[PDB]
């Protein structure tokens, strides 16, 4: 039912700040010259990016190759994720590894910190059908919620 | 068998040459060869038995008059059907479109029994009918 | 840009091109063309007319539905001006006169009536405005009409600052009124010429060319304030050009000498025609007025426009005077700069 | 000019990626301790022939085919790229 | 600001918590002058100097398979290995636990509606959230 | 086997050639006839550079099968031409010209719309 | 009904209307805007409510074939009216 | 019998099998499938190499004699590996009865004109030309006969757009028509109706 919110306060055209200090619109032309023009002065450290929740695997390898490409590695999520010890580097590190399907065979779980009911709905579904027909046993650390 | 003299050719079948569509919609469509997934708004399965080609979908603009949805993509109402993937595919190819397949995704047999709705020890015992 | 200007579709006739156009003197021969050009892309084209309905009945279909708008209108009536220029977001005027009129001089045309538009569009809000000027205009010509040309392009500048002068050369094309003039005056055995057609150099523009210019104007915010001069890749003398002219309609070509006085004469005997004279006395002083070379001004090529050469395009034009091998031999161009 | 990222591309099964399998079991927590703060990105997936990317500053990029490798050629492959900047 | 497009107006690879990579493909192109994600950087790039050397959506892709193929086999999960490795790696550095007790940001169904910029924008979302907090009233 | 197939006109490409540079002549041929017939107002250097261009676009063929209805349907059209069954808006309809020029760079396209 | 806009145009039944900036009311000048002035949802809502004796009540719209499908209403709540799907006419029922 | 419902003619289904069976015995090295439908038409399904001497068998034979060609037409079905079914329509005046002849084609692969056996062939062959793109070989006059000059694809493949690639209008500029990629100020709307439940169980296909 959120599909209703692609309808309502949607980005329509490229903008950039007046002499006034207000967002105006403007054309594709302008609004990257403007950009093209800071990214061509700074370096290193100076340039970086933070990819929100709902970006595309397309647009973060290609954002990626342009602040390398001004030697920039400062490529941030907003979503935390541990750093120490193997962090990224093991795919298994940051994984959902029994998969989605894996949990109808499973015959203990234990959750951590999380309420799988309404961070992934679905997921928290397939724990009740496994619940209900396999007699799985649940344990939860954490806020005891429904 | 036959009185009719052959000769072997071993080129790969390309037929777009002399299919007359233009440069444009050969190379820049990407063309999507997959089992139409069952409409959840019902239980019927008999649409689900055939492969499908569709095309990238394009821009849609409204009319200025009117209000209706122009398009300037010949081919956005395009669907064929076919028996099998391997027909799908050989299809494509011939005509040169790029193409990707999905597998077709066959729902799992499940076990069903009424005896558990009542169940003495086990959760799927029903509190109602 | 309100949300029913943004562009949309692939440039064709069903597109939106985002443009609303008022071009007034559209139903003239350079307007027909700029007409042709905004509706190929999808443009919404406002048609002020003058005339009878039945003569805008060839720019119907050069629009997609509802893609052109006419209105009546009134050259000296503001309120008229200012109901086809209101919605507008570039307004255009090629309105002209080759002849004076008794209700409409060279001052109505060239100067009054550039004004009213300018300043109605100033007034109502429009964005873009596009004046076509003449690139002989200029106050101490014997021309009347390229005289008033200078005094109006001035006001218009004064009116509008950000508008954008074109100042073309004479524009041929099927018709025009230049290689069909000559043409034409074949159709009396004399074929006079001030002096001998010398001490006339002619850089003449193909009609088209002015239009893609005209249009990449619209589209180009670097030419909003300024001036540009449209002429032709090639200078010609008057003889030459005529020579060539009646070359390629087959025509025999019988030269004989004039001055002004007595080709000043035959100008006004076919002024006292109730409709378009064939010559009159300031037709004969524009066509002997040397084009104008204008280097501190942009031309075609500024705007990503090349200039048509006249050989080219002249069978299109002329081959309808000819009489029922096209060694044509190409007319001697002057050096170039 | 430095080296900026380290990518180990390998397939779970293939006999091809073997050795790139072994020196992952051996020798990669050890590679990891003396480069703590290098990224050494090692990405699985099936019936791929093993490479080894190495990604320098401004965006250049190497690889190695590290197909068929014995574990210590691996080791020598990862010790050039650590040692020899581009 | 530059106007991208959302996952309903482009055909783009998402990876989801097991690791399975799938795409969403064009329902309507973008409105207004909003464009491709990944196409607005690559134009960037270009007008900067530093053009990025992929043209198409095909090539940015095969730029995906190098950084990590299992980007580019859709609807397949490719299982992930090493925990003892991890787990060698994670005990080198002692970190303490917090006192504070582990709290979910959501606790309620009233937390669930909105939680990013689609569904904040989204007018039932917002009365979904009435009426859990209200009432049916 | 499956590559064992019944030809059109030609054996092999060698005889696919032949039939192909007939072609080619009777259209190289017929330019001139064609430009007065139907009073056009391209030269016929630009008449003849649109065939060279036409046959060019098909150089990448190496099926005979395929080469022979290519000959087939250029000498179809050239019959057209020649028997003035074409009008001068068929003729012309070659040349685009009232299609603008869409642009190919990628900066370009990016700046118009979405397609590549 | 029939509303005007601030820059003088009629509002339609459908609430259409062209804003100030909208070029396309450049389509009305020297014409007109057709508009229908009788506006359905103003016309049913002076019908009066229909008062019957039964928890179900039928509706087939009038004149019979004439009419629309004919539907039955259920008329159990008294916190509002029965009101047909097809033709917006309103039932209550009277006592009960 | 049921007022609502087709009856059936069991005699004429006899005969037309018999017949069918005839016919395939006469001309093994060309028949591939006989079949009768159940209101009573008789398809002979044949290899493409025996176009003529099927058609002349069928023409010329004294227990046949179908002198009359009453449609010659094609159908495109692209999961097949020979697209193109070519069907012929044949009457018998003599025996007042009907059969068609079937057979099939690739893009490529040319097809026998039946010019020599039934001259009313002539602009049928031409016909599926110009909408499938099907050579026949040794064709009098093989050329387009519905389309437009000039124009380019065969549109009665079923992958050939319903409204084209091209279409015309008059442009001032250059004093023609002229031809330009299609725009349409409304799109097709293109309906999905099928319903989801079998309709017809006796034609069920094995899964
Ligand atoms: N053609 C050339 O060689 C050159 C032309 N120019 C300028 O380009 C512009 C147009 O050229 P062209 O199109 O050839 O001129 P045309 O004479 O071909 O068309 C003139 C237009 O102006 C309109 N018009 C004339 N007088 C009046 C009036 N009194 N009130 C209202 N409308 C009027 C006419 O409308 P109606 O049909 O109602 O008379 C017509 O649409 C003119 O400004 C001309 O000076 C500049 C340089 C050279
Ligand atoms: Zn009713």
């Amino acid at each position: 039912f959120a599909y209703d919110g692609l309808k309502r306060q949607r980005l329509t055209e490229p903008m950039v700040r007046n002499e006034k200090g207000l967002l105006t619109h403007t054309t594709w032309e302008d609004a990257l010259s403007r950009v093209a023009g800071m990214l061509q002065s700074f370096q290193g450290n100076d340039v970086a990016a933070i990819a929100g929740g709902l970006v595309d695997a397309e647009a973060l390898i290609a954002l990626k190759d342009l602040l390398n490409r001004v030697d920039s590695d400062t490529l941030c999520t907003e979503e935390v994720f541990p750093t120490a010890g193997a962090g990224t580097d093991l795919r298994s590190n940051y994984l959902l590894n029994t998969t989605i399907a894996g949990v109808e065979e499973a015959d203990v779980v234990l959750l951590v910190g999380t309420n799988p009911r309404f961070e992934a709905p679905l997921f928290n579904a397939r724990i009740r059908k496994s619940w209900l027909h396999n007699d799985l046993k649940v344990a939860l650390i954490g806020s005891p919620v429904d | 068998t036959r009185d009719t003299q052959l000769i072997t050719v071993d080129e790969k079948l390309d037929i777009t040459t002399i299919t007359g569509v233009p440069e444009e919609h050969i190379k820049t469509r990407k063309a999507r060869i997959f089992v139409p997934a069952r409409n959840n708004m019902q239980s019927g399965v008999n649409n689900t038995k055939k492969w499908k080609m569709e095309f990238d979908t394009r821009e849609r603009w409204e009319n200025p008059l009117m209000g209706w949805a122009s398009t300037a993509d010949p081919l956005s109402n395009l669907v064929l059907t076919f028996s099998t993937k391997e027909d799908a595919v050989a299809f494509a190819e011939k005509n040169g479109w790029s193409y990707d397949v999905e597998e077709r995704k066959v729902p799992k047999p499940k076990s069903k029994s009424y005896g558990a709705n009542f169940s003495w020890n086990k959760r799927t015992r029903v509190s109602t009918k | 840009l309100h949300h029913a200007v943004i562009p949309h579709g692939k440039g064709g006739r069903s597109s939106v091109s985002g443009i609303v156009a008022t071009v007034f003197g559209a139903t003239g021969f350079l307007g027909r063309y700029v007409v042709n050009h905004l509706g190929r892309m999808g443009s919404q084209v406002i048609v002020p007319h003058r005339c009878e309905p039945y003569d805008t009945m060839h720019l119907r279909p050069m629009g997609d539905l509802g893609q052109i708008i006419f209105m009546d209108w009134n050259g000296r009536d503001k309120d008229s001006i200012r109901r086809a220029v209101e919605h507008s977001s570039v307004v255009i005027n090629l309105v002209g006169r080759e002849w004076e009129t008794q209700n409409f001089d060279f001052e109505d045309v060239f100067v009054k009536i550039p004004q009213a538009i300018a300043q109605v569009s100033k007034e109502a809000g429009v964005e873009k405005f596009i004046h076509i000027s003449h690139l002989n205009a200029d106050i101490k010509s014997s021309s009347k009409y390229l005289r008033s040309k200078a005094v109006g392009e001035k006001e218009v500048r004064e009116t509008f600052p950000e508008a954008t002068i074109i100042k073309p050369a004479e524009i041929f094309g099927r018709e025009d009124r230049f290689l069909n003039y000559f043409a034409n005056i074949r159709w009396f055995g004399g074929v006079p010429l001030i002096s001998l057609g010398k001490k006339t150099v002619k850089q003449p523009v193909y009609i088209v060319d002015v239009t893609k210019g005209i249009i990449n104007a619209i589209k180009d915010p670097d030419a909003r304030g300024k001036t540009f001069a449209f002429v032709g890749p090639s200078r010609y003398l008057l003889f030459d050009l005529v020579q060539y002219v009646f070359a390629v309609a087959h025509r025999p070509f019988l030269p004989y000498p004039l001055p002004h006085f007595a080709y000043r004469w035959i100008g006004r005997l076919f002024e006292i025609s109730p409709f378009e004279p064939w010559t009159t006395r300031d037709k004969v002083e524009r066509i002997h007025t040397t084009d104008k070379i204008l280097p501190h001004l942009p031309g075609l090529e500024d705007l990503g426009v090349e200039a048509t050469p006249l050989e080219l395009k002249a069978i299109e034009v002329l081959r309808r005077h000819r009489t029922y091998i096209e060694d044509v031999q190409p007319a001697k161009t002057i050096p170039t700069s | 000019l430095g080296l900026r990222e380290i990518r180990i591309h390998l397939c779970q099964r293939s006999p091809g990626s073997q050795g790139v399998r072994d020196f992952i079991e051996k020798r990669y927590v050890e590679l990891k301790k003396a480069n703590p703060d290098l990224p050494i990105l090692i990405r699985e997936c099936s019936d791929v022939q093993p490479k080894l990317w190495a990604r320098y500053a401004f965006g250049q990029e190497k690889n190695v085919s590290l197909n068929n490798f014995s574990a210590d050629q691996v080791t020598r492959a990862l010790e050039n790229v650590l040692s020899s900047k581009a | 600001i530059l106007p991208g497009a959302a996952y309903t107006e482009k055909s783009a690879t998402y990876v989801n918590t097991e690791g399975r990579a799938q795409q969403t493909k064009v329902a309507v192109t973008p409105p207004g002058l909003a464009r491709e994600d990944w196409k607005i950087i690559r134009a960037l790039s270009e007008i900067a100097g530093m053009t990025l050397p992929y043209d198409t959506l095909d090539q940015v892709r095969n730029r995906l398979e190098e950084v990590s193929p299992n980007l580019v086999r859709y609807d397949d999960v490719e299982g992930a290995n090493y925990f003892q490795q991890a787990s060698e790696l994670s005990k080198l550095v002692n970190q303490q636990l917090l006192a504070d007790p582990l709290v979910p940001p959501q606790l309620t169904i009233k937390d669930f509606y909105m939680t990013d910029s689609i569904s904040r924008a989204s007018q039932t979302m917002a009365k979904c959230v009435k009426a859990v907090t209200e009432g049916a009233h | 086997a499956s590559t064992s197939v019944k030809p059109i006109f030609s054996r092999d490409m060698n005889e696919a050639k032949r039939r192909v540079r007939e072609l080619y002549r009777a259209w190289y041929r017929e330019v001139p006839n064609t430009v007065h017939l139907f009073q056009l107002d391209i030269s016929v250097k630009q008449g003849r550079d649109k065939v060279r261009e036409m046959f060019k676009k098909n150089a990448h063929i190496t099926d005979p099968r395929v080469v022979d209805l290519l000959v087939i349907k250029g000498k179809m059209e050239l019959e057209e031409t020649i028997k003035v069954w074409k009008q001068r808006t068929h003729v012309m309809r070659f040349f685009h010209e009232t299609e603008a020029p869409r642009p190919k760079d990628f900066l370009s396209k990016f700046y118009v719309g979405h397609d590549p | 009904g029939v509303r005007t806009s601030p820059t003088g145009e009629k509002v339609t039944h459908t609430g259409q209307v062209y804003d100030d900036g909208d070029y396309r009311k450049v389509r009305f000048v020297g014409r007109q805007k057709e508009v229908n002035e009788n506006f359905a949802i103003d016309l049913i809502a002076e019908q009066p409510v229909s008062q019957v004796g039964s928890r179900v009540i039928s509706c087939d719209g009038g004149g019979g074939a004439l009419g629309h499908p004919r539907v039955y209403i259920n008329l159990d709540k008294e916190t509002k009216t029965g009101t047909c799907g097809y033709c917006g006419l309103q039932f209550r029922q009277q006592h009960h | 019998t049921r007022p609502t419902v087709r009856p059936r003619n069991d005699v004429a289904h006899k005969q037309l099998s018999a017949f069918g069976e005839y016919v395939a015995e006469i001309l093994p090295k060309y028949v591939q499938q006989v079949q009768v439908s159940c209101f009573n038409e008789l398809e002979i399904c044949i290899h493409p190499d025996g176009v003529i001497p099927v058609l002349t068998f069928l023409r010329d034979h004294s227990n046949a004699q179908f002198k009359s060609l009453a449609d010659l037409t094609a159908v495109d079905i692209p999961t097949r590996q020979n697209r193109f079914e070519i069907v012929y329509n044949l009457l018998s005046l003599r025996f007042n009865s009907r059969i068609r002849v079937k057979t099939y084609t690739d893009e490529l692969t040319p097809i026998e004109s039946s010019v020599p056996v039934y001259k009313a062939a002539n602009w049928y062959e031409r016909e599926i030309w110009d909408m499938f793109g099907v050579f026949f070989a040794n064709h009098p006059d093989l050329r387009r006969i519905l389309t437009d000059y000039g124009f380019e694809g065969h549109p009665f493949r079923k992958d050939f757009p319903l409204s084209g690639y091209v279409e015309l209008r008059y442009d001032d500029e250059v004093k023609r028509v002229v031809a330009e990629p299609v725009e349409l100020a409304q799109e097709f709307r293109k309906f999905d109706l099928n319903s989801p439940w079998e309709a017809f169980p006796a034609y069920r296909q094995p899964p």
